[PDB]
């Protein structure tokens, strides 16, 4: 209960964020949420390759 | 004289390893082609007048 605000901290969230930093990168990602026990986890990869 | 050219381009940007599939690759990727090709040329002829 300590903060005041609260919607989510989508950014303090997250344990590691390297995520591939383009404009045509394609991604995926899977989640299991209880909110029962708590629990939460969540993970997604994110990939390119291009040519010219 | 006379100017020729001619150009070419090809580009694709896909998902690093499914956008390679024999044929459904092509839900994985963008394909992009272009081809230009242009000509000039210059001629003179001359004539003497004759009355």
């Amino acid at each position: 209960g300590l903060l005041a605000d609260d919607e989510f901290p989508v950014d303090e969230f997250l344990n590691v964020n390297l995520a591939s930093t383009s404009a045509n990168a394609s991604s995926i990602a899977f989640q299991v949420a209880k909110l029962g026990s708590g629990t939460l986890l969540d993970l997604e990869l994110s990939a390119l390759q291009n040519e010219s | 004289g006379g100017i020729f050219q001619h150009s070419i381009n090809n580009s694709v940007d896909k998902v690093p390893l499914l956008g390679d599939l024999p044929v459904l690759g092509a839900l994985f990727r963008r394909t992009y082609e272009q081809m230009g090709k242009s000509e000039l040329l210059i001629f003179v002829t001359p004539k003497v007048v004759i009355q």
